[PDB]
This record gives structure tokens, C-alpha cells and sequence, in this order.
DNA sequence: AGTACCTAGCTTAAGCCTCAATAA
RNA sequence: UAACUAGGGAACCCACU
DNA sequence: TTATTGAGGCTTAAGCAGTGGGTTCCAGGTACT
């Protein structure tokens, strides 16, 4: 990290201390079920672990709810990458 | 004392999972769907086709019984064809389809077991030649015992039907259209199952400004809902509003139904409403009675076929239309949340069975059409015609083979059938457990590509392509099962036996306090004690009674509804049953499952004990679920 | 499909030890004790036997095309 | 028989419709 | 008494950066 | 008073990053001898 070759301080913090809050479209994990993020929670649960705060590190290991919410965040990243390339190509061609 | 202690829990749960995979395997969805198709859907399509008639001497032909042989190859004597021989010789692994036709003119004759076409057989299904063979017998046929089957051999090429994901039928959904002329729109893709006409979608929308309007099938221009209600035979306002609003002590719904009644002030007679809704049809009527008869036919057939397609069912159809308007009003009032399109309880998976049944419906309609053509050509000369000459097995065999080979579905959509990936065994299993969303891949809408919450335990959250099909091509989770479909009839006789009053036998004043009951999306009546009814339905499902294990029974509690789902395409997974903070699974079940090959205790015995049950996505809404017994 | 003649990492002969490993396993040895009895001390040689899958016995279930 | 041959969603420019000053 | 080339299209699917 | 010529609201094309590999398909239908 301090050579600048690879990684960041955020990566070290995620590996060692805590992964953090998983987000979908800038908000926390939505109530995809009826007022629940998952059927393992009570209804109208607005706490950290219910709405996508991964309290474990990557070394400690994600709990299954945290695993699913992290999968949601990674899926959002992959979607953004694909639509980003597909949209920027046409802008490049029009500009040239 | 019989509880699994936490130090034994890992061993116990993995014995349960091992029993599940020993009983089931990994391709039950393909094999079960194709087996259901061959066993029931082919006969249902053949019998459901109308008795063809030509006229003068007038005769008619009827198809009564479907016979399927084992996969066979022929010029010479017919011989059984092993799938490896079909792989090597670039043949199609198919079985002959035989029907018996009656010809009544009157003189009645029996053309027993005439050949009408060849149906490709999915490997390791109940009608494949490898069904029930041992590992040694599979190796004698140069077949891999570890091969799961679940695919077709078409011209020597292994073809896998990718499961197609679609919006669930017969269910009312209310969405919001952004910056459209309609603020809130209702929607019901109505389809009478086991007949499966091209499905009819009705929209009950409300204009933005607040009049409620109905978009009808085979009518071009939008139709006010009160005109539709008066066209059903309810020329009043107490009748229509009793069908729509079940509670007269709520005046806000009365305010929101003010403008529809005000705009429908012109028409107060039934036949005037029929003329109004028939003047705007796809085929305009020449005269008034033609318009009235056309609109009557539209209301009887095209409008809500799943609640009823025959005559004398206008009261049930009016109740369901009023339910649609009531859902629209509750959405506008805000008392009901807007429906989620990406919720997997609102979606069905078209497996090999339903897709081949759609193909078989189209091709049997075609085969009947050239039977009409041949009989009409040979009846103009007054001569009798041979049925063997009239039957064209070419079109059905080659159409089914062509759609399984190229993947183009219908005589529409492509990529339904794909060449099975045989690079590694994991790729073979993954391709056999693949789910496809038919949303166009050039769209930038992230919502169908996003990993929704309701994919827990049903669809893998990690396995997806990273290209243009990200989030659209999905993969089935390991113990996730897709419901194969069943008849809703025994649940209906049990319900009418269990103090549930039908819709046609109640006053509309009793709707407000009771719980509406929907069976496969059809409102069948109301029940005044929903909690003991749901307990009884659960007890029947846990005991492997007349309710089969794949039937979904959902009780919405905040708004009084009980929905029972029996149709195919529902994705479900087994869950242990917890009662009074204790697992119903005890140490004796694990002990019996340990000697699984000795006492013949299996996964089915674990289901039949009321220990595990299959919960789909809609029922998972109402489930309070523990991750671990800890 | 069949046991490699040598360990990939170091080159110790392991092709003569698969049948002896199977004989020790059916003699109610643990896998670690069976590896220790065959003289496989380095873990590079140990996972040649520990992780091996004998596909050749499944291949022999099919009759040869000529005989 | 072999075969001749005769026939899902977006944004935006462009084209097309009804209502108001104004002279006849 | 070395006689010297390649071939179409339309759709779909998959993979890759 | 009244046509008359000017300016605000409706449909419909035209677009929509690249590189390989594989698969299927590009025609039956009666006459007639
Ligand atoms: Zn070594």
C-alpha cells in the first residue's frame, strides 16, 4: 500500500478489521421481502446486521446474511462495469 | 432427550443433505418437468383439441388415448436405439407417439394406435432407455453412470433446455408507470392452465390528474371500468360498488370511485355497454347485434379466462374484476405497497415440460389444420379419405426437432435450447441447472440484473456471467427445486368440504370481515376462520395428504387473503420445521438416515414425517426462519 | 486417471505406493498413518497420494472396442 | 422413379394537427 | 517429364478483454 | 362578423464498444408415367 503498487488502506481495513456496510443504489440493503431484507430477520428491522452492515473482516469470515449482502454489492459493481463500457464506447466514437 | 445436541448438528445436517441428494440428485427439475410433460401434458393437449368436423355426409374425428413407445430407430425393422448410438450416428433420440382415432359419420370405426410423430426423449427420464439401470448396466451401454441426463440428443448433438423466467400468471400486480397517462395500473396475465391459450393480459388503470379505466384484450381503445361491469350484467351502482368496495364504512374509496361512475353516466343498460365495448374491437362489427355478440364473446373468452371461460360465470368474473379495482384503489390509497417486478414470488420458471407443451400445442394445432386441409380436399369429390394419408407426422416431428436443434422457440425467442457444455463436469451440471431472464441484453436497466433479496436459497448469488448477460443468466441453487405443477382440484374439494363458502353463494357484505381465498390466482370464496384453516392446510401438506408437498399456501395476514398455488414454475427449497423453538428433526431421524441403504429410510420418509417441507418464495414472505438451531 | 509415477514437486517415486496405500486404508489405518508407513514424509509427496482419484478403474468398466 | 421448372426501453429531430390577432 | 490454390450469407449461443 | 395565417401539442425512425469459436439453416407439392 505505502509503495502505491497495489491495494489501499480500505483494503487493509476490510481484510483485518471490518468489511463495512453493503449498499445498493446508494442506500442500505432494501426490503426486498415484505419489510424484511431476508426471512431470517423480524419485520421493520432497521439494525446494522439486518440492513447490510458486515461486521466481520475477510479473515474472520462473512456470516451467510453478510455473504448475501456482499454478493448484492458485488453484483451492483459488475452491472456498473458492463453498462459503463457499453455507454462510453458510443461517446468515444461521437467525440472522435 | 431426542434433540440433536449442537456438537452433533453438523453431522446431522450433512446426513440430511446427503439423503436429499441421494434421493433427488441435481437435475430433478429437468427430469421431473419432462416426465410430467410426457405423462400428462401430451394427453391433455391431445384431448383438449376440439373434435374436428367436416361436412351432405358429415363426419367427425376424435383423439382419445396417447401411447408412447420406447426410443426406437428404423429402411428396415424397428430396433431399440441406445443414446450413445444416437450420439455417434448423428440421430435424434426420439420415441414414437401413437394415438387412437375414432371416426363417426352413422358408422363408427377405430383406428387404434396410429403413428402421429416422434417425441425426443430427455435422457435418464422415465421414458428413456437408461431409466432404472444400474451402474454396471450403464457401463455395458458405454454410458457414464455419473452422467446426470436431463438433456436431449438432437441429430447427435446434446441439447439442454434453459429454464425460461416469466411473470407469474393469474395474479394481480399493481405497478406505477412513470410520467404516463395512468398513475397506477393493475395487471393480471390471466391464463387457464391445462388448456394454455395465448395468455390474456388485462390492465385496470387509473388516469393521472382520477378515473379508473380498463384496458381490454382485442379492444383498441381504453374502456371505463363501470361500462365493463354493466356489460357483465350488473346494471346498478349498489351491485358494482359491492363488487368493488367491500366496506361501506370507508368513504375514501367512495371518493375515488366518484369519477368513474360520473363518467359512466351515459350508459345504464347492459346491451348499451356491450355495444360500447364492442364498437372498438379488433374486428369492428357491421351492425349492432354483431357488435354485441362480439363483445359478449370477448367478455366470455378473452377477459379473465382463468376465473372462468364458459357461460354463466359472469358473477365470478365480476368479483375478480372488482378485486382488481379494489387492489388498484388500495395502491392509490397507499394501504397496499406497490408490487415488485423482481420479486421471485411473482415469477415462474418455464422448464422443459411447459416449453415442450407450448411447442406441442402449436404443432398439434398445425397437424389438425392439414388434417382439415386433406379432408376438405377429399370431401369435395365425395370420396372417403385415409387417415394415414391425412396424418402428417413430418410437420410435428421436424418442427419439434428443429426447435430443439436451433433453439428458436415456436414456428419468436431464441437461445431456449443450447448445446450442452461438456468441457468439465461442473460446467455440465451448471448448464443443466441454468435459468434465463428474457430481458433484452442491450438494455441499461440495472433492476432486472440486480441481485434481489428473494433469490436467497433459490438462485446462486455468485454464479452469473460477467459479460452483457450479467444478472440475467442465473443458476439454480443446489437444494432449490422448481415445482412441477399439479391439479388444484383436491384442494378445491377439501376447501368446499371445510366450511369455505363459494363466491356465488354469499352476499357481498360478508367479504369485509372474512378472508379471501385464491387457488392458483382464482378467487374461489371466503373463509371466516383463516388461522385454523391455514393450520389444517399445513397439517395436510406435512402429512403427504391430498395436498402434495410442492403446493404453496400463503396467508397474507395484514390484508385478509389466503393464496394457494399449485401450478408449475414455482421455485422452492426444503426447510426444517421449527415448532415451539424446537426442531421437529430428532435424533431418531438422523439415526434412520445413517443406515440409508439398509432400512430404506429416505428423504421422502423425512418429508412424509412432517420434518421438512418445501417453502417457495411467496411462502417465504410469511416464514420466520432460523439460520442455525443455535 | 492413474497414479503418477513421480511426485510433481520433488520427483520421489509414488507410482508404486497407490496399491499399498489402498491396502493400508482397508487395514483400518488412518490416511496419515498410511502415508507415514509408506515413507512419504514431505507434504508434496503426501498430497500425491492423499488427493489422487483413480479414474482408471472407472475407465476399465467399459469394454474395449477390439478384443 | 428422376427431376423440368415456376414460381425492452431512452432521447431527439421531423412531419402533422386546433386556437388566437387581424384585415376584409 | 512439378500441369499452383483458399470460397457465401443470415440468425442464435458461448467465451474473452 | 369571419376566414386567415401564425404558434403550442401528438407519432415515428435512428441510433445504441470490440475479438474469437461453435451450431443450424439456407424447400415441399401434386402431376406423370
Ligand atoms: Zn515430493
Amino acid at each position: 500500500v505505502v509503495s502505491g503498487a497495489k491495494g489501499s488502506k480500505i483494503n487493509i481495513s476490510q481484510v483485518i478489521a471490518v468489511v463495512g456496510q453493503q449498499n445498493v443504489e446508494g442506500k442500505r440493503i432494501p426490503f426486498g421481502f415484505k419489510h424484511r431484507t431476508l426471512p431470517h430477520f423480524i419485520k421493520d428491522d432497521y439494525g446494522p446486521e439486518s440492513r447490510g452492515f458486515v461486521e466481520n473482516s475477510y479473515l474472520a469470515g462473512l456470516t451467510p446474511t453478510e455473504f448475501f449482502f456482499h454478493a448484492m454489492g458485488g453484483r451492483e459493481g459488475l452491472i456498473d462495469t458492463a453498462v459503463k463500457t457499453a455507454e462510453t464506447g458510443y461517446i468515444q466514437r461521437r467525440l472522435i | 432427550d431426542d434433540e440433536i445436541t449442537p456438537d452433533l448438528w453438523q453431522e446431522a445436517c450433512w446426513i440430511v443433505i446427503s439423503s436429499y441428494f441421494d434421493e433427488k440428485g441435481l437435475v430433478r427439475q429437468q427430469l421431473d418437468s419432462f416426465d410430467e410433460f410426457i405423462q400428462m401434458s401430451v394427453q391433455r393437449i391431445v384431448e383438449d383439441a376440439p373434435p374436428i368436423d367436416l361436412q351432405p355426409p358429415r363426419y367427425l374425428l376424435k383423439f382419445e388415448q396417447i401411447y408412447l413407445s420406447k426410443p426406437t430407430h428404423w429402411d428396415g425393422a424397428p430396433s431399440p436405439m441406445m443414446p450413445n448410438e444416437a450420439r455417434l450416428r448423428n440421430l435424434t433420440y426420439s420415441a414414437p407417439l401413437y394415438v387412437d382415432i375414432t371416426k363417426t359419420v352413422q358408422l363408427q370405426t377405430q383406428h387404434q394406435k396410429t403413428f402421429i410423430g416422434k417425441i425426443p426423449i430427455m435422457l435418464r427420464s422415465t421414458y428413456c432407455l437408461l431409466n432404472g439401470l444400474t451402474d454396471r448396466d450403464l457401463c455395458e451401454l458405454n454410458e457414464c453412470p455419473l452422467d446426470p441426463g436431463g438433456y436431449f440428443i438432437i441429430n447427435g448433438s446434446e441439447k439442454v433446455l434453459i429454464a425460461q423466467e416469466k411473470m407469474a400468471t393469474n395474479t394481480v400486480y399493481v405497478f406505477a408507470k412513470k410520467d404516463s397517462k395512468y398513475a397506477y395500473t393493475g395487471e393480471c396475465r390471466s391464463c387457464l392452465e391445462n388448456s394454455s391459450r395465448p395468455t390474456s393480459t388485462i390492465w385496470v388503470s387509473m388516469l393521472a390528474r382520477q378515473r379508473i379505466v380498463a384496458t381490454l384484450p382485442y379492444i383498441k381503445q381504453e374502456v371505463p371500468i363501470i361500462i365493463v361491469f354493466r356489460a357483465l350484467g350488473f346494471v346498478s351502482d349498489r351491485d358494482i360498488l359491492e363488487h368493488i368496495i367491500y366496506d361501506f364504512e370507508d368513504p375514501e374509496m367512495m371518493e375515488m370511485v366518484k369519477p368513474s361512475l360520473d363518467e359512466a353516466f351515459v350508459i345504464q343498460e347492459q346491451n348499451v355497454a356491450l355495444n360500447f365495448i364492442g364498437s372498438r374491437g379488433a374486428k369492428p362489427g357491421v351492425t349492432k347485434e354483431k357488435r354485441i355478440k362480439y363483445a359478449k364473446e370477448v367478455l366470455q373468452k378473452e377477459m379473465l379466462p382463468h376465473v372462468g371461460v364458459s357461460d354463466f360465470c359472469e358473477t365470478k368474473k365480476a368479483y375478480f374484476l372488482g378485486y382488481m379495482v379494489h387492489r388498484l384503489l388500495l395502491a392509490a390509497l397507499g394501504r397496499r405497497e406497490l408490487d415488485d417486478r423482481d420479486h421471485y414470488g411473482n415469477k415462474r420458471l418455464d422448464l422443459a415440460g411447459p416449453l415442450l407443451a407450448f411447442l406441442f400445442r402449436g404443432m398439434f394445432k398445425n397437424l389438425l389444420k392439414e388434417v382439415r386441409i386433406y379432408a376438405q380436399k377429399f370431401i369435395d369429390r365425395g370420396k372417403d379419405f385415409n387417415l394415414e394419408l391425412a396424418i402428417k407426422t413430418r410437420i410435428i416431428s421436424d418442427g419439434l426437432k428443429y426447435s430443439l436443434a436451433t433453439g428458436n422457440w415456436g414456428d419468436a425467442r431464441a437461445g431456449v435450447s443450447q448445446v450442452l457444455n461438456r468441457l468439465t463436469f461442473a460446467s455440465t451440471l451448471s448448464h443443466l441447472r441454468r435459468l434465463n431472464s428474457p430481458i433484452g441484453r442491450d438494455g441499461k436497466l440495472a433492476k432486472p440484473r440486480q441481485l434481489h433479496n428473494t433469490l436467497w436459497g433459490m438462485v446462486c448469488p455468485a454464479e452469473t456471467p460477467e459479460g452483457h448477460a450479467v444478472g440475467l443468466v442465473k443458476n439454480l441453487a443446489l437444494m432449490a427445486y422448481i415445482s412441477v405443477g399439479s391439479q388444484p382440484s383436491p384442494i378445491l374439494e377439501f376447501l368446499e368440504e371445510w366450511s369455505m363458502e363459494n363466491l356465488e353463494e354469499i352476499s357481498p357484505a360478508a367479504i369485509a370481515d372474512a378472508t379471501k381465498i385464491f387457488v392458483n390466482g382464482c378467487w374461489v370464496g371466503i373463509h371466516k376462520d383463516p388461522e385454523q384453516l391455514m393450520n389444517t392446510l399445513r397439517k395436510l401438506r406435512r402429512q403427504m395428504d391430498i395436498i402434495v408437498s410442492e403446493v404453496s399456501m400463503i396467508r397474507d395476514i395484514r390484508e385478509r387473503e389466503i393464496r394457494i398455488y399449485t401450478d408449475a414454475g414455482r421455485i422452492c427449497r426444503p426447510l426444517l420445521i421449527v415448532e415451539k423453538q424446537k426442531l421437529l428433526l430428532k435424533k431418531r431421524h438422523i439415526d434412520q438416515l445413517k443406515e440409508r441403504e439398509y432400512n430404506n429410510y429416505s428423504w421422502q420418509d423425512l418429508v412424509a414425517s412432517g420434518v421438512v417441507e418445501y417453502i417457495d418464495t411467496l411462502e417465504e414472505e410469511t416464514v420466520m426462519l432460523a439460520m442455525t438451531p443455535d | 486417471m492413474i497414479i503418477p509415477v513421480r511426485c510433481f514437486t520433488c520427483g520421489k517415486i509414488v507410482g508404486n505406493k497407490w496399491e499399498a496405500y489402498l491396502g493400508l486404508l482397508q487395514a483400518e489405518y488412518t490416511e496419515g498413518d498410511a502415508l507415514d508407513a509408506l515413507g512419504l514424509k514431505r507434504y508434496c509427496c503426501r498430497r500425491m497420494l492423499l488427493a489422487h482419484v483413480d479414474l482408471i478403474e472407472k475407465l476399465l468398466n467399459y469394454a474395449p472396442l477390439e478384443k
